[PDB]
RNA sequence: GCCGAGGUGGUGGAAUUGGUAGACACGCUACCUUGAGGUGGUAGUUUACGGGUUCAAGUCCCGUCCUCGGUACCA
RNA sequence: GGGGCGGUCGCCUCCUAAAAGGUAACGGAGGCGCCCAAAGGUUCCCUCAGAAUGGUUGGAAAUCAUUCGCAGAGUGUAAAGGCACAAGGGAGCUUGACUGCGAGACCUACAAGUCGAGCAGGGACGAAAGUCGGGCUUAGUGAUCCGGUGGUUCCGCAUGGAAGGGCCAUCGCUCAACGGAUAAAAGCUACCCCGGGGAUAACAGGCUUAUCUCCCCCAAGAGUCCACAUCGACGGGGAGGUUUGGCACCUCGAUGUCGGCUCAUCGCAUCCUGGGGCUGUAGUCGGUCCCAAGGGUUGGGCUGUUCGCCCAUUAAAGCGGUACGCGAGCUGGGUUCAGAACGUCGUGAGACAGUUCGGUCCCUAUCCGUCGCGGGCGCAGGAAAUUUGAGAGGAGCUGUCCUUAGUACGAGAGGACCGGGAUGGACGCACCGCUGGUGUACCAGUUGUUCUGCCAAGGGCAUCGCUGGGUAGCUAUGUGCGGACGGGAUAAGUGCUGAAAGCAUCUAAGCAUGAAGCCCCCCUCAAGAUGAGAUUUCCCAUUCCGCAAGGAAGUAAGAUCCCUGAAAGAUGAUCAGGUUGAUAGGUCUGAGGUGGAAGUGUGGCGACACAUGGAGCUGACAGAUACUAAUCGAUCGAGGACUUAACC
RNA sequence: AGGCCCAGGCGACUGUUUAGCAAAAACACAGGUCUCUGCGAAGCCGUAAGGCGAAGUAUAGGGGCUGACGCCUGCCCGGUGCUGGAAGGUUAAGAGGAGCGCUUAGCGUAAGCGAAGGUGCGAAUUGAAGCCCCAGUAAACGGCGGCCGUAACUAUAACGGUCCUAAGGUAGCGAAAUUCCUUGUCGGGUAAGUUCCGACCCGCACGAAAGGCGCAACGAUCUGGGCACUGUCUCAACGAGAGACUCGGUGAAAUUAUAGUACCUGUGAAGAUGCAGGUUACCCGCGACAGGACGGAAAGACCCCGUGGAGCUUUACUGCAGCCU
RNA sequence: GACCGAUAGUGAACCAGUACCGUGAGGGAAAGGUGAAAAGCACCCCGGAAGGGGAGUGAAAGAGAUCCUGAAACCGUGUGCCUACAAGUAGUCAGAGCCCGUUAACGGGUGAUGGCGUGCCUUUUGUAGAAUGAACCGGCGAGUUACGAUCUCGUGCAAGGUUAAGCAGAAGAUGCGGAGCCGCAGCGAAAGCGAGUCUGAAUAGGGCGCAUGAGUACGUGGUCGUAGACCCGAAACCAGGUGAUCUACCCAUGUCCAGGGUGAAGUUCAGGUAACACUGAAUGGAGGCCCGAACCCACGCACGUUGAAAAGUGCGGGGAUGAGGUGUGGGUAGGGGUGAAAUGCCAAUCGAACCUGGAGAUAGCUGGUUCUCUCCGAAAUAGCUUUAGGGCUAGCCUCAAGGUAAGAGUCUUGGAGGUAGAGCACUGAUUGGACUAGGGGCCCCUACCGGGUUACCGAAUUCAGUCAAACUCCGAAUGCCAAUGACUUAUCCUUGGGAGUCAGACUGCGAGUGAUAAGAUCCGUAGUCGAAAGGGAAACAGCCCAGACCGCCAGCUAAGGUCCCAAAGUAUACGUUAAGUGGAAAAGGAUGUGGAGUUGCUUAGACAACCAGGAUGUUGGCUUAGAAGCAGCCACCAUUUAAAGAGUGCGUAAUAGCUCACUGGUCGAGUGACUCUGCGCCGAAAAUGUACCGGGGCUAAACGUAUCACCGAAGCUGCGGACUGUUCGAACAGUGGUAGGAGAGCGUUCUAAGGGCUGUGAAGCCAGACCGGAAGGACUGGUGGAGCGCUUAGAAGUGAGAAUGCCGGUA
């Protein structure tokens, strides 16, 4: 049990200190607007003369 | 047989700060010197006696201590003269 | 009992607090086409729960319930 | 409370904390790594939460008045302490969230940390008094070193500068393992090595007994009725120290581990056998309980296995202690050494949360202890025999079949206690006549080669050359025997008489039965039984010293040295003998064993057969026999203390 | 001067191997394949000369892997390696020198400015390989999924849906040297078989060159059965020789505080010979036996500790040789 | 020469870098003494010699060739005493008997017998330890030196102390040499200023100063620092060499392989065809082919396992013509070679050889660290620590100088603090009743609208009760802080030198964790041990008593005891128990007894026992063929009667048959429930053996109450010594001790001035019945045969019982 208990943390050591090195971030997203419209009146059919 | 439970989770505690009388009753006392350590006021302030921003009570003259009472039920620090 | 994981529509399931009964693929319903089915075309149905935080909550937080698995009594 | 894992590492508050202060644990709870330009300062104001009513949409509960509410509210934030003279609420004005300090205190190993009247300079608010060096107190943070920034009647390697440094103010550290080892760091080791510890883990011992095993109380109920035939819930009380554990007290200058083998012994909580009481015990069989540890308690298949299941027996195939008895007694299959492989994990060396094949079990016994055998002396003379028994060891088990008797019982099916008899199993003791074994100085056959000069007859060697028999001795698988009959006292139990207590009662008195158990009977050892015993019998009480006690020195009866030896034996010992003697060897007769000797003759060409001829040979066997050796010797070995009593 | 037969696992075999615990299923092997290399080859040894390779020349020579033979060797190029490309981004030192300090003649009544020079620093620009990027390669390193519904119901799913992935394990094999559950279940062998054999297949946790499946022969291999055979055992007995034992000669050694060295129960550093209370025991040897002297031996090999060591590993840290540029 | 003297000093005093050991590099000893001189034993005897006894020589022959002296271990001979029914850390104390007759004194050797008694060391909370170390004896073997720092003490000079290098001088002292160093003046980072000075704006405040002034040069001593720094000990690392005579592979070059089988390709012949294929004979001789010797290798067993042998023997086993065995010559060398790969092999070494150097690596770890007495005497705790078995500071100990009577106890007095207890007034928990908005459910209709009910739940109110470490309206006993006086004891404070200790244990109490288990763990508190002997608890660190300077053949006591082991009461008085309770344990069970308290029956008459009643309405009706209760309901009813339930027992498949109920007669006075408590009973089992009194054994020799004696310690007292401290020869007080601090000395070797004793016999050695408080020191006698003590100083290679120490001798 202590011999698996020294891998598992030395498997951490590895993981923090290549995290450490690696630091890439997560990329920051595009942009969206979604924005959009509706207008969906009754309408009649004149309107400029 | 050990079967494994752990995370007491309560270890930590503060350090023991010295709360109380500093000084007796008839104890002659010099300026500034701390009569009594506290918090919030379980004892006043009384003749000759200042409190402090730890909300300590000093003496500002020479002479002796008392600690008599606030009359109800609370208490008081005063120093006289001689 | 303890630890770890997920609880959405009939289904499998994405969603970094910002509009979803559902946005995405199926089912499902009503119609059309066809002799009648299938395919195809048109339209249509509160996030396990309860209480907050917030101008805004599936998401952030506190608790309850369920299911997967590891970890036990026993056969 | 071994190490790893988990968890923690600094600061604050409460409880532990034991009415000062302090105080630990991997004790119980919580928080912090900030926030606020007003949530600071001052001045002036003023009082909270809820409830009961009146009130749209307003809801249980917003806001309103209205009474009652010295306190739940509020206090930026955990928690404690504190607060309504506000520290809690408003509004104005403000920057003291100042600079240089600081008498004196608390705290503390240090480093640090906290409080501080007052002074001066400049202000804020206030008419003034005054208050203000942050907030309601305690958390909200980290040393130094090295760098940055700002400022300075500081220094500046000859001089003037400068580079650079100092000082002051300050910034960069989750250096979070928070008094911070570096500016910078993860693993394998079964290929391993060293220095230490029983300061520290496992085994076994010890304390504990939660757990385990076992026992019991209460009694609801089950048991057709009926708690107590047998069961016994919900709950309760204990014993034991065999389980899994807790703790680390002995051992790390070594306390070898499981299973098996050999050998046991002990406890009784009894598996069989013995005796019993209760029954929901008709009988055979049973169930439970009490007493009893005397004896016994199997052989196989698989597994390393203990365990377990199975097959087939048994009267039964008991549970536990002894370092899970027993490795200076044995095995080494399993597990945990080095090789190697599979599955799986890991990037990896390797690892196991698994499996598989192979793998050095050392020691001449000093002491105690066991089992045997001797040698000395004792035992008030010296000797030879036979002994009593204190004490001690052994043995102590039991089947089946028949008779009683198809009787008792039962409606039947089924089927007895008790009382007799035979024959067994295991075990034990003896012995070899029988059956067998072994028999290496017995007898025979035969091969190879070699020797006796040759044929014939023999010898050597080849595991005793091999092979077929085999005497004595030793021996079991063979034979003979035994554990039987009984007393006496009991245990459980069953009772008589019988009160205390006009009765009842196995009771205190008095008596009696009653078990494989206890003491005997049976077998062995046994007077070192220093408590040294008792019988019957032999020898007798001599010689010098020396003045005695006493010494020594010849003996008696008796024994030994030495010798022939076996019925005995490691050696000693025992025993049979030592010339008036069969103790051994030889001899000669025999038994037994082997089997038809050699020579000769005959028959056959010959291998060979047959006769002479149950022949010859013959180790340990037994009966005669003085043939040979047990020769002559020599040594040791009594002279019997004292007192008293009794006798004559 | 052979024991033999029946079946199985692994390895084709003959060989080799831990001298001194492991002889093997481990190495090696013929075979297969991938890759390097145009010959001053590649790789290797050496700082270099000089060599090996090799007086060899792609049918040759190094290196990895797998191991005769038979049938075969599936899917994934997303990640890591190689291999190729390289327009573009980045990227060193060296180059370049815009400028800013510092000093200073001089100008300035002060304050300050200040040429040239020296000197300290230094921006833009250029600057390879590598890396980012784009493709190929799996007999390279490696990896090979879930869930839901659906058939005369009693069950499963040929089928369909949908997430996820780079792809979702094909053939063949499967309680195996791999199956924890486990002694799976069924069948055989056996009176009885946790092992064995043949099946099944919910494969904890097989699987195709870490090769998959078979396979005649071979094997001091492992595993199960059987014939013959036997003191291996029921259950021991006897005989022979060498020691042991007695006598003559010779004569060590480990060990060892001093020892006139009992056994119960107890106590005690918790397991006494030595202590306590009892119980028993004349003095001295000889052959035996090994229960104790926590016996002898080896300053525990297990466990922890030491801010001990040493071999190994890697995407630990920091370096170095090499190799590109 | 204040160096060595044969285990020392070179490794080597001697035919020594020798013998040995290794292939090699390299490692590396042991071992001195006749005499003044050979005068080294002519001669005789035993003896084969060896070796002797005489005789000679000699001063000595005990001086005779490993030879001066010649210890101890060890081994022998003779005898004085003891010893063959007694277990004895081996002694000591008592003690007869015997045998002697000394350094002549409350002699000496032995000791039957009695009481007591589990070695030393180290490490430990604790060791007889079944933890370690040593077989014994002997020698050797560990805190030193240099330079520097500081403190005490000493001396000189002192606001001035003093030179170093050097020169001269017998390896000297001394003279010269003041260059230098430390101080006299501090403060500040520095400029600087100066009895002041920095910070500061400050004439302020504070820091550090001096006004209350001693240093300096040497010397002894303590300690620290740098050096191997107190001895011994790693595994390891590095540098340069030496090794393929073993073994791995390779290179050149030879050589070995008895015999027997199987029988490939090919070839030939015959058949066969169009020719081939093909078939069959023969021939041939292949083969990491087979069986099997030599040889090689090692798998199985048994033996050996202080071996025949540091890897083998015996019996079997594999290969045994090719990846073969093997000889000879040769190559590769350590961060390297070699490897059909095991990290295997590289000279009986291998996860990196051996040797020599760095090197006395380092070791926070283990072991040891050697003479004595006296005064005093700890700690096992806090904080921090890559820290946890280590270290530093503080606490605790010691010495000195100081200040000096501050300390300490108790009484009186004043305070702070909120536990134990208690209480509910907060905060939580929580039992029941009363009401009680409301939530359901039965529903009625009906716009869920209105309701109608329920003993179905109820938020909030009230009364009454409980409980709390993190609850307090309250609040102790103590402890704590003081002042004040009062007594009563001295021990605090400061400064400096030196430490050690940071593993604690158990018991009583207050808590925690644990299971309100543990000889558990962790704190507070007090004791004891540690570091404490003596007496008791049988034995027993830690419990109870009490603290050891020493002697005594003296007394009184503590705890514990008084029948015998075994000292003291078979003591007194009054009760209890009878189980061996005492001398082991619970729920629970029980007519065991002793003592207190009430109550009912109660001579117009109970209890026990004897006799007769065993009913009437009504023989009780259903689920039922029954139940006169009786397998179970329904009334718990009511008079015949001095007295009877329609039922508590028994029984049947149910009634049946009965018994008690309940009252009468006979009898003739204690009887029949309950509570408290004292002492007992069962409940009650385990492992070698009585085995839970120590034993025998006890019925008081147990227990309870009470009283008086006595025993009982190293306590106290008496007497007599010794030492330390206090007051000025006496008084008073004291004296266990680990680590450790301090003080006084003893001894060894050498040197120095003195002194003198030794050939009429030095040191050494061997004996003694001598002296001193110890270490130790003489005095005789005997061996030895030439050096050695005493007094005062000095300097140390300074004292051994322990290192699994080294060497030697011997068990
Ligand atoms: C032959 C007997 C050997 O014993 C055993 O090895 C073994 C039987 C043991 O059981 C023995 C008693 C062990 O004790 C045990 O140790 C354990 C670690 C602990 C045990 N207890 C403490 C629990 C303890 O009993 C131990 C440790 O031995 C290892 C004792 C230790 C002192 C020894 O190592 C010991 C000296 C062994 N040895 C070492 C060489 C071994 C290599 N080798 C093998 N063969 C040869 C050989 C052959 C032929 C020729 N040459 C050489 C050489 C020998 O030469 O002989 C030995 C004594």
């Amino acid at each position: 049990a202590k011999r698996t208990d020294a891998q598992i943390k030395s498997k951490q050591k590895r993981l923090e200190k290549e995290l450490e090195k690696a630091k890439a971030e997560p990329v920051t997203p595009e942009y969206t607007v979604r924005f959009s419209i509706d207008t969906t009146h009754k309408t009649g059919k004149r309107f400029l003369e | 047989s050990k079967k494994g439970v752990g995370s007491t989770k309560n270890g930590r505690d503060s350090e023991a700060k010295r709360l109380g009388a500093k000084r007796a009753d008839g104890q002659f006392v010099t300026g500034g010197s701390i009569l009594y350590r506290q918090r919030g006021t379980k004892i006043y302030p009384g003749e000759n006696v200042g409190r402090g921003g730890d909300d300590t009570l000093f003496a500002k003259i020479d002479g002796t201590v008392k600690f008599e009472r606030f009359g109800r039920d609370r208490k008081k620090v005063s120093v006289y003269p001689v």
